[PDB]
RNA sequence: AAGGUAAGUAUCGUUCCA
RNA sequence: ACUCUGGUUUCUCUUCAGAUCGCAUAAAUCUUUCGCCUUUUACUAAAGAUUUCCGUGGAGAGGAACAACUCUGAGUCUU
């Protein structure tokens, strides 16, 4: 096979054996769960949905909670998308655009809610036959993958 | 006393009134709401963790929710048969 | 799919703890030589 | 008074969830410290006696 | 090549940018001899096949040696059941060759609704 | 550190920037026990005699008064604002922020630098100084 | 993600808040 | 072939975890060693030592569901 797959297949051993060496047994616990506590909390409630139903909810509750995030210094030259773009909604006088400035963290948190919009979306589209289920599956592995 | 399901339409009737902080029913609460937003990351995991299996058209799953629809998370665990697992991804 | 999962798991607790303390009430944020003099 | 106590849900509720390894974590940096205080000790104890002797 | 490529092994011994692709300086598999330059593949008795690689495309690929070891031993008495189950499984995915058809050269009587969505993908 | 004059409430500082018109009023803000801020706070000990002309400083324990915390960002460990007749005056480094020295140096001539700089650009009447030294790296190759 | 805020003086609008 | 025998499932609480807790595998912090080295925030890639995170096993306790259909060893194991 092609030296492209070659270097893939002993950078995959590399981070194997890297596992299996720095490997520890794991650390005495209490067993302290985190949704059991919240079942016990009074603000919580349990329900049966479908999954394709939690994404779209997850997806505009971390929407609101970035929204959120933006407009909490109350600064409205910052917008956030439904896709998780922060774009400035007018060109950015420079001292509004230090001013208007996230640490690493937001971006990151950001991003990851842009990966599970876009597999919640995906799951969407297969569900309102938008795309085949084969054509679902095809674009998951192009998400994970890039 | 014990912990039962909710209709599913309840959760329902909370995200809609739960759009965006312009409705009038959660103003003044906001100690309850934005406090349980310190987890939302990790609803993120719960479902992505769970997700939609290839040859399962409609994966239905516990759902733990905040009383104001503030987070959503998958309580549950994808436990298979890995042996059962490892066929149908052959298949 | 699963190598993000663990990412996941990786990266939930510095989000849960950054989040925590932006999201709060109450916000909070070279040195032997200083040390035993 | 309803935002205290949800407040104070929140923080008891964190609290339980660090005490996974709270007990056993606590008590061996008790023990680890207490192995540097041979080698290193404190200044204070250090100048004990003098200041007695003051 | 194979001797230089030994004795300079020999010598050997006793003497900021956002980059996803690897680089080719971390192939390890270059090899100045040809005992692990080229490796005898394992027939794992003609039976037994890689598990990513289809099945027949290896059946075809592989050396025959034990197709031949297998003509060479097998008798007469015991060879009508080996061609039998060779044509019955040639016809059994026969009817997966034919059935299960490019629209190509399915008539419209033929083709179907999986069928026609795959034309109308084209 | 301890050396230093202390403040213990909100209206004490305040008076201290009031009670000033001739020099500049430098504040350590942040927590005398702190390593980073007990390593600039022996610098401000050697060098408070000598700009006792054209500066005077107060330390000022952000817990004892948490009154300035939000409003002056106090969530750096150490924090030095340098104020002129009831103003404060901004402070150009190599550094993003512009509004404050966020750590604790080491040599006591690049501090009256500053100090210095602070009140001659204060006494023109500006509102931004701008030091002399670059704070966008540190110089040490 | 940064290390890229010139500091000001004006009337005008708005809004919370005392 | 007579007997007594007597539940499993489910949801929690509390601890203990030896063991591939896990036939899987992340992140953070600290101390060294390199690489870079222009400052933080990211890193670099190995080592050691920690912590949180996603999970787990056992034991006990408390409820709920099959708590009452059973069932198991014991026995004198009775033509």
């Amino acid at each position: 096979q092609p030296v492209k797959v070659r270097v893939s297949y002993q950078k995959l051993l590399k981070y194997y054996v890297l596992n299996a060496l720095k490997h520890r047994p794991p650390k005495a616990q209490k067993k302290r769960y985190l949704f059991r506590s919240f079942k016990a909390t009074k603000f919580f409630q349990s329900t049966k949905l479908d999954w394709v139903e939690v994404g779209l909810q997850v997806c505009r509750q971390g929407y609101n909670m970035l929204n959120l995030l933006i407009h909490r210094k109350n600064l409205n030259y910052l917008h956030l998308d439904y896709n998780f773009n922060l774009k400035p909604v007018k060109t950015l006088t420079t001292k509004e655009r230090k001013k208007s400035r996230f640490g690493n963290a937001f971006h990151l948190c950001r991003e990851v809610l842009r990966l599970t919009k876009l597999v919640v979306d995906s799951h969407v589209q297969y569900r309102l036959g938008n795309v085949d289920a084969f054509q679902l599956a095809d674009g998951l592995q192009y998400i994970f993958a890039h | 006393a014990q912990k039962e399901d909710m209709p599913p339409e309840h959760v329902r009737k909370i995200i809609r009134d739960h759009g965006d902080m312009t409705n009038r029913k959660f103003r003044h609460d906001k100690r309850v709401y934005l406090g349980a937003l310190k987890y939302m990351p990790h609803a993120v995991l719960k479902l992505l963790e769970n997700m939609p299996m290839p040859w399962e058209q409609i994966r239905d799953v516990p759902v733990l929710y905040h009383i104001t629809g503030a987070i959503s998370f998958v309580n549950e665990i994808p436990w298979v048969i890995e042996p059962v697992y490892i066929s149908q991804w052959g298949s | 799919w699963r190598v993000w999962l663990f990412f996941m798991r990786g990266i939930t607790p510095l989000l849960e703890r950054w989040l925590g303390n932006l999201l709060a009430r109450q916000f909070e944020g070279q040195r032997v030589e200083s040390h035993f003099d | 008074k309803d935002d205290e106590e949800a407040d104070a849900i929140y923080a008891a509720l964190d609290k339980r969830m660090d005490e996974r390894r709270k007990e056993r974590r606590e008590q061996r940096e008790k023990e680890e410290i207490e192995k540097y205080r041979m080698e290193r000790p404190k200044i204070q104890q250090q100048f004990s006696d003098l200041k007695r002797k003051l | 090549k194979d001797k230089s490529k030994e004795l300079h092994a020999i010598k050997e011994r006793y003497l900021r940018k956002f980059v996803f692709e690897w680089d080719a300086s971390e192939d390890t598999s270059i090899d100045y001899n040809p005992l692990y330059k080229e490796r005898h593949q394992v027939q794992l008795l003609g039976r037994g096949f890689i598990a990513g690689i289809d099945l027949k495309q290896q059946k075809r690929e592989q050396s025959r040696f034990y197709g031949d070891l297998m003509e060479k031993r097998r008798t007469l008495e015991e060879k009508e059941q080996e061609e039998a189950r060779l044509r019955k499984l040639r016809k059994k995915e026969a009817k997966q060759r034919w059935d299960d058809r490019h629209w190509s050269q399915k008539k419209l009587d033929e083709m179907t609704d999986r069928d026609w969505r795959i034309f109308r993908e084209d | 550190s301890y050396m230093l004059p202390h403040l213990h409430n909100g209206w004490q500082v305040d008076q201290a920037i009031l009670s000033e018109e001739d020099r500049v009023v430098v504040i350590r803000f942040g927590h005398d026990w702190d390593p980073t801020c007990m390593k600039m706070d022996e610098v401000l000990y050697s060098i408070a005699e000598k700009v006792k002309n054209f500066a005077v400083i107060y330390l000022v324990d952000i817990t004892e008064v948490p009154d300035f915390n939000k409003m002056y960002e106090l969530y750096d460990p150490c924090t030095v604002m340098f104020f002129f007749r009831n103003k404060h005056i901004m402070i150009d480094l190599g550094t993003g922020n512009n509004n404050k020295i966020n750590w604790a140096m080491e040599d006591k001539q690049e501090m009256v630098d500053i100090i210095e700089t602070v009140y001659r650009g204060a006494r023109k009447g500006r509102g931004l100084v701008v030091s002399p030294k670059d704070y966008s790296t540190k110089y040490r190759y």
